[PDB]
């Protein structure tokens, strides 16, 4: 309910999650077996890890939030050894998921140069692909991702099998843009009668974030004169400073 | 083979969805299924039909877009 | 050179070195610039301090109508040479 | 997954000899909508849906004259179904005004065999993203087709175009030995295209706005139904 | 702590001011952000052609912070080893947290963090996973606290994706060779001090734009205060201006090398 | 980005790009200015004269006549300037031929215009870097006019314009000191708003100014420069202050 | 490495130069030699035959060829770019100069007459 | 595959893999600039309406002309690229004085529409088998209200594309999406003239930045009896404060 | 003059660490007895920030 109204993708995402785990009633008598890992891709500013870290508020079981620095260790062979040893663990819980993020950094493709300083990294990744496809040590473990650079990233990795789903945050729509600003404004001192259809027709193609520092804006120019609530202009005024005239359209 | 285990509706002609398909594999047309066996769910439903086999495809290439504009 | 100089008096033969030795007009590109990091090093060491036994460099090729002038700057090099063809 | 070269242009082939860009065109009829046709041996039909921007908005055109033993229902890029009525309702009146006679319509299909073709080899043009139907009644029986931008054509007892089709060539594949026989009533035969349509809706419901009808037959000109005087058939 | 403040400089009114109430206020003044009462900034970035004084506003607003303060360049953290910089990330932004309030100050930053590609290579990776997990210590999972970033760059449209952006940059700073009014109070500053009392009349000295910085008015006080000297006079007068003015402005390329646009 | 090469094609936006590089090549060029009263009009245009060498009696001056009662300015390029005057006037002169009434200024505009809209249609042509002002009366009308022509192919009318280097300084400049319903309404004027116009932007120079008005009857004249000294010395008595 | 302004012609490099000319000139320095040199009374024109197999007959083809009766030529470097440009050339005293002058040109404004049609290949991608 | 809209964008004659071709679309998007314009029809009278973006305070700006007259019973507006306008109305004109030619009547007002939109798919081949003339397909989505004998009162929108809507009640440009579920929700079938050049006089107000004046907003009203005209400034400033006389009771 | 792809960047990275040194924070408030000399044959090509 915090989220910016991006309704649908999320109803992609939590089929995945939660609802294998608390109604499988569904998914199995009429007789499908759920997919089990997720992939989040979108422009930034746009809220990827946004719903992803709110999952694990309406999780009902464990979470990871598995740190990439710590894969890339400078002894050979070894940052493979912490990703299996990750779902080692995982396993013997019971209905754990994970929350990797930026696996561009991990997940990139494949090459052949006899210098390749990438040799090593390559080597990590199969400690993955192979854990997660092939001869079963998977019960209930999902997966999710996410990314600025979905295609660079080796096909292994966005196959079926590891990858069952996967999900555009797009940009936002103009009625979506508004519930945007009904989330980040309800903590503000502002006079009652501005009208957002305007703000959101005058905001184009544009992103969460660059939203929420609009409507914060609005209120920093107030405290330059030391008013003490906002107008409408002032939201108008801090569009022209974040966006940033034009004859041959009129 | 996958949908063996699932309900299905006597409507269909698999042939023809292996027409509507160019470079894939498998495990592919594996996901093809559960998304179909899945979709049926959301539009509330319980058996399977055809045209649920098919908004799986535009699921998996995320098609993900009506795109309504200006045809017919 | 920092064992040319070691086991002084020496010197040097290069059998080719009209390669990597050429005037270019400008380089548009990242790896022909390395080539002259190359030979600002080499016209460096000659001419920068250093000492005197070394008569290293005894450049070898196949023509001389190719090289820098900046390379010719009298102190680098001050004898061609010639022989026959047919 | 990955990106690939040779599907850029008509003029090119696959590694394998598929031309791509028509495998891209007649894609394009996925995304729009739905029309039917159907045969017998004294009258040929077809019926169509529209769709809309907004329930202000009016209705798109379906169907489109070419000549009173003529017609045709697109199903696709409408600007490139424009033209194509547009060339054969002069091949159409070319022939009445050297020989006076009524046209072949199996001799029009071959006529736009053609012309989707020269844009399909050269550099330029576009293959076009259309695909539409063909009907009427010359001396050689009634008739019926089925045009896609390759080239290829086909002629048959009725058929469906457009996303949300196969449950309705599902149903003709079941009672093609009776809506054939079905002569000299044309009012019921009617009744089966409505009829195979609702097979290939999601929640439409098939108000009277949303529908559209030609006809032909023995001695009945291309008329086509659309509107208050089409309630009939609900 | 640097000597250098604020009236060291005053050749600028907005650009100063534009990020002092990102950073110096809430520190001091904070009930005007609660009560009405928002969340406010943490993060900026200061760009511009050069010789302006980015590094200097550093230097001033770290004179009258009243909390610590970090002092940077990209290229510090980039270590030959593989994965020893993504670690080292992970500390500056630990040890900034539990040590709250704090400011971190990177320069330069198009070391680093410029742009992404593909890269068939080994050397180009490592320094991406350092742009990858910076970004997500700016903003991430878990949230960072109270560090307000200052990143400066000369040149943006060449550099820098999505670094820069709201979240993690909260706005974007122009800074550009100046005017003339601002250089009526640029080199007053660098010229209270010298003796100077004849026959100047400033106010016609630098008259056009000229493409001239701020930094290039340091160096003409300076040649013409010894230019004088080697003269053996102390006390100046114009000429020993205009004998430097000439002297600086000779180096500029032909900047219209065209003139094909009358 | 890969959408900022051609003309043909747009953005995922709508914007047109190339044409919006051209006007970018305007203001790496000298200024000019337009100003209108009720019984005159009048231009200007700041020049050079930064080489000694060269000889003066044909200085570069941005004015050229299309007619008699027809004037120009312009800005960007200069060796496009030549060209599109030398189908303007044909173009006036091949109308009162056929037609023997001389040109409602809306219709020469509509084709300076129109020679600039079709070198943005195709690919293999290339636009004019250039921004034009027009000024001059109809025949057998007073009304006072004034349009610019764009090399997007648009145009609109104007009551005071400036355009060229450091435009932004001086519009503003005549937002004040204008009033669109009280003109000037002397030939004396105009001049006066408009000298005072360059003098934001000019380093006080006298001898860097160019001053053309145009009247009815047919009229047109250049000024004096030394008409120019007592029109520019005395505005300096006037802030003495 | 490259110079992606060597590719075409109508692209100029920033030392204000042309890509394919370059080339060409290579193109003729690779083949054989011909001269000619001058005297007091008169002009030689030389070159040799340098036979690829002993098979060919090395007399059905002349390096040097007559242009008018007082002017002749040779070339040095590529072959079919000779016949091509003569057959071109002797036409042109008989086209553009002989038939509004009744005479066979002079030397130097036959060469006008060569090199512009030498450089109407030069001119176009 | 993600490089479907990446590389397919920008020659107008790809398929992309989806079916669809891109430089169209774009197109579309043009027109969303500019500024935004009105159209409400009526059994007694057609009108429009627009704002005008007040870009300084010396223009003379009864010339940006967003309408226009194009015969005596039909009238445009445009809310675009600019000078891909004065290329189309020059020929729908054309076609409508043409046509009072060879067939001596009032043309109707679908037609003309139609020859227009015959005119932007020359990016292509038109009807007749024509071949090209352009390869910039512009942004200039119209509104043609007119009359005529055997349908009455219509509009239209004619877009880039060649297809086009009858439309009873429009707003396109860049405040469209905040005004067409307005007007969505109050066009009966009986409406009269004037309880309409209100109600676009109430919608330009909210949308728009600035607030309303006679100065950045102006209309139009065709009617069989006396046709195309652009209204007066005054007579404009009549309705403005008649509506704040009918918004407080 | 700051030329913008690959693997020129590896000496830029090397470049760009040397004009703090010179007016970096700690380098404007301590070099003040360190000095510099540099030379060349060309400065045409240099960016314009030494
Ligand atoms: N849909 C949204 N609603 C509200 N806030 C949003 C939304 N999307 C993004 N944000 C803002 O952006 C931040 C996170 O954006 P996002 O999750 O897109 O980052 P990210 O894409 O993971 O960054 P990166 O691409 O560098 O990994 C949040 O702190 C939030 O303030
Ligand atoms: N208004 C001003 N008052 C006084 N000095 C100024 C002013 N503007 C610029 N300067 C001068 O500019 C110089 C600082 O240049 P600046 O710090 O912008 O370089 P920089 O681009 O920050 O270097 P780097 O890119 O390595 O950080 C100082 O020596 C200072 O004297």
């Amino acid at each position: 309910s915090d989220v910016g109204g991006c309704k649908d993708q999320i109803e992609k995402l939590r089929e995945v999650v939660e609802l294998p785990l608390l109604s499988p009633e569904r998914f199995a008598t009429l007789g499908i077996d759920p997919p089990k890992g997720i992939l989040l891709y979108g422009p930034p500013g746009t809220g990827k890890t946004l719903c992803a870290r709110a999952v694990a508020n309406r999780t009902d079981a464990t979470f990871i939030r598995v740190i990439g620095s710590e894969l890339v260790q400078k002894y050979v062979g070894e940052g493979a050894r912490m990703v299996r040893e990750l779902f080692e663990m995982a396993r013997t819980k019971k209905a754990c998921i994970i929350f990797f993020d930026e696996i561009d950094a991990v997940g990139g493709a494949r090459f052949d140069d006899g210098a390749g300083g990438d040799n090593e990294v390559q080597r990590t990744m199969l400690e993955l692909i192979t854990q997660l496809d092939g001869f079963d040590p998977r019960g209930n473990i999902k997966v999710m991702f996410a990314t600025n650079r979905p295609n660079t990233l080796d096909p292994a990795l966005l196959r079926p099998g590891r990858i069952d789903r996967k999900v555009e945050f797009s940009l936002p729509d103009l009625e979506g843009r508004a519930n945007i600003f009904r989330i980040h404004s309800k903590s503000m001192s502002v006079e009652r009668g501005i009208r957002w259809e305007l703000i959101s027709r005058l905001c184009p193609n544009s992103t969460g974030a660059e939203l929420r520092s609009v409507c914060t804006e609005a209120g920093m120019f107030a405290i330059r004169a030391r008013r003490k609530v906002a107008t409408e202009k002032d939201f108008l005024k801090a569009v022209d400073k974040v966006i940033s005239r034009y004859m041959q359209y009129n | 083979i996958h949908s063996r285990k699932m309900t299905t509706d006597d409507d269909i002609n698999w042939q023809e969805l292996a027409r509507s398909t160019d470079e894939f594999n498998g495990a592919q047309l594996k996901a093809v299924t559960v998304e179909a066996g899945m979709i049926a769910l959301r539009n509330g439903q319980s058996s399977v039909k055809h045209e649920d086999f098919v908004e799986g495809i535009s699921e998996v290439q995320a098609r993900k877009s009506k795109s309504v504009s200006f045809y017919a | 050179f920092r064992l040319a100089r070691e086991n002084a008096p020496s010197i040097i033969f290069i059998d080719e070195v009209d390669s990597i030795a050429t005037k270019r007009f400008d380089a548009q590109t990242g790896s022909d610039r390395e080539v002259q990091r190359i030979l600002i090093e080499l016209l460096t060491q000659m001419d920068g301090f250093d000492q005197s036994t070394n008569v290293k460099v005894i450049m070898a090729t196949n023509r001389a109508d190719t090289l820098d002038p900046a390379l010719l700057r009298p102190g680098r090099l001050d004898r061609k040479i010639e022989f026959p063809s047919l | 997954m990955f990106r690939n070269n040779y599907d850029g242009d008509t003029v090119t082939f696959s590694p394998t000899g598929r031309l791509f860009q028509v495998e891209y065109a007649l894609e394009a009829i996925k995304q729009g909508s739905v029309t039917v046709g159907l045969r017998s041996n004294t009258h040929a039909v077809l019926v169509a849906l529209k769709r809309n921007a907004d329930e202000l908005s009016s209705y798109q055109k379906k169907i489109i004259k070419c000549d009173e033993h003529m017609g045709l229902s697109l199903a696709g890029l409408a600007p490139d179904a424009r033209v194509l009525s547009n060339y054969l309702r002069q091949q159409c009146n070319y022939s009445s005004l050297v020989f006076n006679r009524k046209l072949a319509v199996e001799r029009a299909g071959h006529l736009l065999c053609d012309k989707a073709q020269k844009n399909t080899q050269s550099y330029g043009g576009r293959p076009y993203g259309v695909g539409l139907l063909i009907i009427g009644y010359d001396k050689s029986g009634a008739h019926l087709l089925e045009f896609q931008p390759s080239g290829n054509v086909t002629e048959l007892y009725g058929t469906a175009i457009g996303a949300r089709s196969q449950g309705a060539k599902t149903y003709l594949e079941r009672t093609l030995d009776t809506f054939i026989k079905i002569d000299g009533n044309p009012d019921e035969l009617i009744k089966a295209g409505v009829e195979a349509i609702s097979q290939s809706l999601r929640d439409e419901s098939l108000t009277v706005d949303n529908l559209s009808i030609a006809i032909v037959g023995k001695d009945t000109p291309f008329t086509i139904y659309d509107g208050e005087a089409v309630a009939k058939y609900i | 702590s640097p000597t250098e403040s604020y009236s060291d400089i005053g050749g600028l009114e907005s650009q100063i001011q534009e990020i002092k109430e990102s950073v110096e206020l809430p520190l001091t003044h904070p009930e005007l952000y609660e009560e009405m009462g928002i969340k406010p900034p943490k993060g900026v970035i200061l760009y511009g052609a050069p010789g302006t004084g980015k590094t200097l506003l550093a230097k001033a607003v770290a004179n009258q912070t009243s909390a610590t303060f970090l002092r940077i360049v990209g290229s510090e953290l980039i270590q030959k080893y593989l994965g020893d910089g993504p670690r080292l990330c992970r500390q500056i932004f630990k040890v900034a947290g539990e040590n709250a309030p704090s400011i971190v100050f990177i320069d330069e930053i198009d070391a680093i963090g410029t742009k992404r590609y593909d890269s068939n290579s080994g050397g180009e990776r490592e320094i991406q996973r350092t742009m990858l997990e910076l970004l997500n210590q700016l903003d991430g999972f878990d949230d960072r606290g109270d560090v307000k970033v200052i990143m400066a760059t000369n040149k943006i449209e060449t550099l820098d994706p999505a670094l820069i952006r709201p979240g993690r940059i909260d706005r974007k700073i122009l800074f550009e060779n100046p005017d003339l009014s601002t250089k009526k109070k640029i080199l007053g500053i660098h010229t209270s001090k010298m003796n100077l009392s004849e026959d100047v009349n400033l106010e016609t000295l630098v008259t056009t734009k000229d493409d001239l910085s701020g930094a290039d008015i340091q160096a003409m006080c300076t040649e013409a205060g010894l230019l004088a000297l080697r003269e053996r006079r102390m006390q100046v007068t114009a000429e020993d201006f205009k004998q430097a003015k000439e002297r600086v402005m000779k180096n500029k390329v032909e900047e219209n090398l065209e003139g094909l646009y009358l | 980005s890969g959408y900022d090469r051609a003309l043909s094609i747009f953005s995922p936006d709508g914007h047109i790009f190339q044409v919006e590089y051209a006007l970018e090549a305007v203001k790496r060029g000298t200024c000019a200015v337009g100003v209108k009263g009720k019984n005159c009009v009048v231009l200007g245009c700041e020049r050079r004269s930064t080489l000694k060498l060269q000889d003066t009696r044909i200085t570069p001056s941005k004015v050229s006549k299309i007619d008699s009662h027809v004037v120009l300015s312009f800005s960007g390029l200069n060796a496009d300037s030549r060209i599109l005057i030398e189908k303007a006037r044909v173009e006036a002169q091949s109308h009162r031929l056929t037609l023997e009434d001389p040109v409602t200024v809306e219709y020469l505009t509509r084709y300076v215009a129109g020679v600039q809209q079709r070198y943005t249609q195709s690919g293999g042509v290339r636009p004019f870097g250039v921004s034009t002002l027009i000024a001059g009366f109809d025949p057998r009308d007073d009304e006072p006019k004034l349009y610019q022509t764009e090399p997007s192919g648009i145009y609109s009318s104007w009551s005071a314009q400036t355009i060229g280097r450091n435009s932004k300084t001086v519009r503003e400049f005549l937002e004040k000191n204008y009033d669109r319903k009280e003109p000037p309404a002397t030939v004396e004027e105009c001049v006066k708003l408009t000298v005072r116009s360059l003098l934001e932007v000019v380093q006080t120079g006298a001898k860097n100014i160019e001053i053309t008005v145009v009247k009815p009857d047919s009229d047109i004249v250049a000024l004096s420069s030394e008409e120019i000294n007592q029109y520019v010395t005395q505005i300096e008595q006037e802030k003495q202050e | 490495m490259t110079d992606r302004y060597s590719f075409s012609l109508t692209t100029f490099s920033p030392s204000g130069k042309l890509g394919q000319i370059d080339y060409a000139l290579t193109a003729v320095k690779q083949g054989v030699t011909s001269l000619g040199i001058k005297a007091t009374n008169g002009v030689v024109i030389a070159t040799e035959k340098k036979s690829s197999s002993p098979l060919a007959m090395s007399e059905t083809l002349s390096k040097v060829s007559l242009l008018t009766p007082d002017i002749g030529a040779v070339y040095s470097g590529m072959g079919p770019d000779y016949r091509v440009l003569v057959d071109k050339s002797r036409k042109v005293a008989h086209t553009s100069y002989k038939r509004i002058y009744g005479e066979y040109p002079p030397t130097k404004l036959l060469v006008s007459e060569v090199a512009k049609i030498m450089q109407e290949a030069t001119q176009s991608g | 595959m993600f490089l479907t809209r990446s590389e397919y964008d920008r020659g107008v004659s790809t398929f992309s893999p989806e079916g669809r071709l891109f430089q169209v679309e774009y197109s579309l998007e043009a027109i969303k600039l500019g500024s935004t314009a009105i159209g409400i029809a009526t059994k007694e009278g057609v009108v429009l309406g627009v704002e005008k973006r007040a870009t300084s305070p010396l223009l003379e700006s009864d010339s940006i002309e967003k309408i226009v007259e194009i015969d005596r019973h039909i009238g445009c507006a445009m809310s675009g690229l600019t000078a891909d306008a004065r290329s189309m109305i020059e020929h729908a004109r054309t076609a409508a004085v043409t046509h009072n030619l060879y067939y001596d009547e009032d043309i109707n007002v679908e037609s003309l529409t139609q020859s227009v939109c015959d005119l932007a798919l020359r990016f292509g081949e038109g009807a007749s088998g024509e071949e090209r003339l352009m390869s910039r397909p512009f942004g200039v989505a119209l509104l043609i209200a007119g009359h005529d004998a055997d349908d009455g009162y219509q509009l239209f929108h004619a877009e880039p594309s060649g297809t086009f809507y009858r439309y009873n009640a429009k707003a396109i440009g860049s405040g469209s999406e905040g005004a067409q579920a307005e007007l969505l929700n109050e066009w009966h079938s009986s409406l009269t003239l004037k309880e309409a050049e209100l109600l676009v006089l109430k919608i330009l107000k909210q949308v728009m930045e600035e607030k309303l004046d006679e100065n950045n907003a102006q209309l139009s009203c065709i009617t069989k009896q006396d046709g195309f005209k652009i209204y007066d400034n005054e007579k404009t400033a009549e309705l403005i404060k008649e509506l704040k006389e009918k918004e407080a009771a | 003059s700051t030329r913008v792809e690959g693997s020129g960047g590896g000496d830029s990275e090397v470049q760009r660490t040397m004009l703090e040194l010179l007016n970096q924070l700690d380098g404007f408030e301590t070099s003040k007895n360190i000095k510099i000399i540099m030379a060349t044959n060309r400065l045409d090509i240099l960016d314009p920030a030494l």
